[PDB]
């Protein structure tokens, strides 16, 4: 009796009209067999010939042969059904989740087949038994209820359960059922005979409406597998994870293993996926066998020293503060642990800076903090304290000068290092009693040979060749000459718009030899004031 | 007999189908008792399955005052209605509103909320109240009536509003009145005193005739205009000084093609230290006032193309400073200008952007009567949390954002 759902075809289209002669003759049997019985319960309804619409049918099979199984395939129908709302784009978060005294799995079998189809739209989900061919005519049929693998069912049956469940969930204000697509879950903090008797009690709600439920007293038992976790009355954790060990390794097993890394990573701290991401980095050929280098191989071994103990998370308490806290690992890969408690963590994860080819700690450090907030909100709908091993006078300095506007919330300085520092700054003004070195460097698309050089005020004078180098390259090649050449105190002078971007940027690291070669230059000087001129003006700049 | 006027969407496309973001607790329950209570008043239904379409909804402040507004993003659907609210039922924007020594903008969005929506048109209306974690599905609604922020809401009720202000504009011929989204600009030359009076007039006149509206809000467009580019002044000139004039008037040789940097080249052409102090030529000179006097004049050529979109850029300055252009095309600036703020901490970066691009866009949308598509200089996630924060607007502009600015600081300062 539960109000159906009214569904439209899309606009301009019509009811699937398609003819399947396969196949055979005990699927046939096997087919009649099981529509008979399906017509029996109203599921199904046998209509006289006309000139209705068709959707093909295949019988198959699984295991213990006993049981035979009827699949029909609705692609067709599904094109030109309406569009509808999305049942839900992802699952709850175990450290999201609240301790309750008790908790209730209960699955509904043929839940699909328990709600009803809207009636003008049935007949276009009209399909045919064929018999034996001597020309006999077939047996016609159509769905009276949401058919499976039909585009409307899993929402439309998710709105029924729903509105099925809003009676009973009245009556009990205090118990809490979270909806997933089959299954319903129940928890409260009442005493285990009250939680057995509302259970029950919900039980025959649902039976009511034409909906089973385990007859076992609870059914499963905790802890409860689901999608991938693992969750026990205090804790919460990840099922058990295998990484294999083979000689040979496609793109698909590296797929398959930087997949069980990452999905590890929420509750075990400190797995890295770079190097094993870095084999990955070639989109070419899926089935591409690739050998290991030795950085990923090292990664792998101390990601399997990780997982060696098991390790598990805690659920949520409203009533206590939310805190992350965040560690460098260093080669540019960031961990965080959420915890409102120091020895249980409530979740852990990681950040990494894929795009752009250089950055800095603080700005990779924002970035993490942007993530976690994020997460945050989703999961509990709130943004967490932050301990983070950065000084304020850092942090400070680096978002006042900073081109960008970044925001961090209420945070508190860690001690733990490795610190995030700013290993030097640019002179904001040139400097007096030092050394101006004008640099330029160029290059031949075609040769790609091309030379960097300086003159300096004092009269020095440096060209230098280069093979297998771009204009950037050369131009970048200039300031380190420069650096190279000079004492602690040094103006530089570039053309280089480019140059001038990557360094101006201040980065503490870069995929780069050279830019790192820079940096190190840059460290190791006192003051250094680098400033820009318009090229091929004719004014300070080389002509090389 | 008024019945409802009938919506239609341009052939070929069919409902906005965006994502609603996740929100704190905080704005989940705020949200919760807003919607249960327009549910209670009939102004918004709720619904099933079978309506696909979706518009994010947020909460945000609404006087500044402690109780919470909620902010439904039409963008996407107003894109989709355009026809609609543009072409069909649109709405003249007067071109002398600029003009006026005085603007104020006053809120008459309540009114939309008597007026009922085309029945099929509803189901384009809906949104959804998130819930933490994925806990559930979200609550699910549709507007029975015609929604804030929309644009074919004020489309619809223009005649409404004309008629009701009919009264007001014939005792006060000289008062500039227009109305875009929820609020009506109103402008005039009158003194700030009796203006203020003369808005209180108009606040009284709709109360009277059932318009409910929520020191004030002033603008004074008679000081806007397109900011001239100023040259450093200094006593002494160093070789450095020097450069970054030089490099400076070559860029400024983008928007005038009358700059000539030949005088100030040829006095650095021996290579010398930054910090040597090398005096002006009289040539130098010459054209330093030269350059001076040709950059105090306004663009040639440059106006404002209806069709077009507007453009506005937006740079960080420090020290509490930013600086904006707008325009259609590259290096034609229909409007440029700086923005500022508090002393001490009332602040922080994205409530500074925030206020910029509101009044950036409120400025805008006086002159050519619609908002501008902004370039953000800010992290996207960052700015996609933290925006409804500090946001006072009905309406919400375009954005995107930028990762690349080599602007430096002086080009624009
Ligand atoms: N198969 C499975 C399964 C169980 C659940 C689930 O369990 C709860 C249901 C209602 C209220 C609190 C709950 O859990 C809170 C945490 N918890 C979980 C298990 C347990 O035994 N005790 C406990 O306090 C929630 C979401 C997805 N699920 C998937």
């Amino acid at each position: 009796p539960i109000e159906t759902v009214p569904v439209k075809l899309k606009p301009g289209m019509d009811g699937p009209k398609v003819k399947q002669w396969p196949l055979t003759e005990e699927k046939i049997k096997a087919l009649v067999e099981i529509c008979t019985e399906m017509e029996k319960e109203g599921k199904i309804s046998k209509i006289g010939p006309e000139n209705p619409y068709n959707t093909p049918v295949f019988a198959i099979k699984k295991k213990d042969s006993t049981k035979w199984r009827k699949l029909v395939d609705f692609r067709e129908l599904n094109k030109r059904t309406q569009d509808f709302w999305e049942v839900q784009l992802g699952i709850p978060h175990p450290a999201g989740l609240k301790k309750k005294k008790s908790v209730t799995v209960l699955d509904v079998g043929d839940a699909y087949f328990s709600v009803p189809l809207d009636e003008d739209f049935r007949k276009y989900t009209a399909f045919t038994i064929p018999s034996i061919n001597n020309e006999t005519p077939g047996i016609r049929y159509q769905y009276n209820v949401l058919p499976q693998g039909w585009k409307g069912s899993p929402a439309i049956f998710q709105s029924s359960m729903t509105k099925i469940l809003e009676p009973f969930a009245a009556q009990n204000p205090d118990i809490v059922i979270y909806q997933y697509m089959d299954d319903l879950y129940v928890g409260s903090d009442l005493e285990i005979g009250q939680h057995r008797t509302k259970i029950e009690e919900l039980r025959q709600h649902l039976l009511r409406w034409g909906l089973t439920t385990p007859d076992k007293k609870h059914q499963k038992e905790p802890p409860f597998l689901w999608m991938g976790y693992e969750l026990h009355p205090d804790k919460w954790t990840v099922q058990p994870i295998v990484l294999p060990e083979k000689d040979s390794w496609t793109v698909n097993d590296i797929q398959k293993l930087v997949g069980k890394l990452n999905w590890a990573s929420q509750i075990y701290p400190g797995i890295k996926v770079r190097q094993l991401s870095k084999l990955l980095r070639g989109t070419k050929a899926l089935t591409e066998v690739i050998p290991l280098t030795e950085e990923a191989e090292l990664e792998l071994a101390e990601n399997r020293e990780i997982l060696k103990e098991p390790v598990h998370g805690v659920y949520y308490d409203p009533s206590k503060d939310l805190i992350a806290e965040i560690q460098k690992q260093g080669q540019g890969q960031w961990t965080y642990q959420i915890y409102q408690e120091p020895f249980k963590n409530l979740k852990t994860g990681k950040y990494a800076r894929m795009r752009g080819a250089h950055t800095n700690d603080v700005k990779q450090l924002t970035e993490a903090v942007q993530k976690i907030t994020t997460e945050s909100i989703v999961i509990w709908g709130k943004t967490p304290k932050f301990k983070l091993p950065i000084q304020k006078e850092t942090w400070e300095t680096w978002w006042t000068e900073y081109w960008q506007a970044t925001w961090i919330p209420e945070w508190e300085f860690v001690n733990t290092p490795p610190l995030v520092k700013l290993w030097y700054q640019l002179e904001k003004e040139p400097i007096v009693g030092a050394e101006t070195f004008y640099v330029d460097g160029a290059a031949n698309r075609e040769t790609k040979l091309g030379k960097a050089g300086y003159v300096t005020n004092k009269g020095r004078q440096k060209v230098v060749p280069l093979t297998n180098t771009t204009n950037q390259k050369t131009e970048l090649q200039a300031i380190y000459l420069a650096l190279q050449d000079s004492g602690l105190e040094v103006n530089i002078v570039t053309d280089s718009q480019y140059a001038l971007g990557i360094i101006q940027a201040q980065p503490d690291k870069s995929e780069s030899e050279l830019v790192n070669q820079i940096i190190e230059q840059l460290i190791k000087k006192e003051k250094v004031y680098l400033a820009w001129v318009p090229a091929h003006k004719g004014i300070g700049g080389n002509e090389q | 007999p008024i019945e409802t006027v009938p919506v239609k969407l341009k052939p070929g496309m069919d409902g906005p189908k965006v994502k609603q973001w996740p929100l704190t607790e905080e704005k989940i329950k705020a949200l919760v008792e807003i919607c249960t209570e327009m549910e209670k008043e009939g102004k918004i239904s709720k619904i099933g399955p079978e309506n696909p379409y979706n518009t994010p909804v947020f909460a945000i402040k609404k006087k500044d005052s402690t109780k919470w507004r909620k902010l439904v993003d039409f963008r996407e659907l107003n894109k989709r209605t355009q026809d609609f609210w543009e072409v069909q039922l649109g709405i003249p924007h007067p071109a002398g509103l600029k003009k006026k020594k005085s603007v104020t903008v006053l809120d008459v969005g309540d009114a939309y909320f008597s007026v009922p929506l085309d029945e099929d048109f509803r189901k384009y209306t809906a949104f959804t109240i998130p819930s933490i974690n994925n806990e559930t599905p979200g609550i699910r609604y549709q507007y029975n009536v015609l929604p804030q922020g929309w644009k074919g809401s004020p489309a619809i009720f223009q005649s409404s509003m004309t008629k009701i202000l009919e009264p007001f504009k014939k005792q006060n011929p000289d008062i500039v009145i227009y109305q875009y989204m929820d609020d009506l600009y109103v402008g005039s030359d009158l003194e700030i005193g009796q203006h203020r009076t003369k808005i209180e007039e108009l606040r009284q006149h709709l109360l009277r005739w059932g318009l409910t509206t929520p020191m004030g809000y002033e603008l004074h467009p008679d000081k806007w205009t397109v900011q001239p580019i100023v040259l450093p002044e200094k006593d002494s000139w160093t070789v450095n000084d020097i450069q970054k004039l030089v490099g400076k008037l070559n860029w400024a040789s983008q928007i005038y093609p009358g700059i000539k940097v030949r005088q100030l080249s040829k006095l650095l052409r021996g290579t010398k230290a930054l910090t040597e102090v090398i005096p002006l030529t009289e040539e130098a000179e010459l054209e330093l006032a030269e350059n001076r006097e040709i950059l105090k004049e306004p663009v040639h050529g440059v106006y404002y193309d209806p069709s077009k979109d507007l453009i506005a850029e937006i740079q960080k300055q420090g020290q509490g400073q930013w600086t904006y252009q707008i325009y259609q095309e590259p290096f034609k600036n229909l409007k440029t200008g700086k923005y500022a703020r508090m002393r001490g901490a009332h602040t922080n970066d994205v409530k500074q952007l925030t206020e910029a691009v509101q009044k950036i866009t409120t400025e805008s949308i006086v002159i050519w009567g619609k908002t501008p598509k902004f370039k953000l200089p800010i992290q996207k996630e960052t700015w996609e949390t933290w925006w409804t924060e500090y946001w006072q607007a009905t309406w919400i502009p375009e954005w995107e954002f930028v990762n690349t600015p080599p602007l430096v600081k002086l080009w624009y300062q």
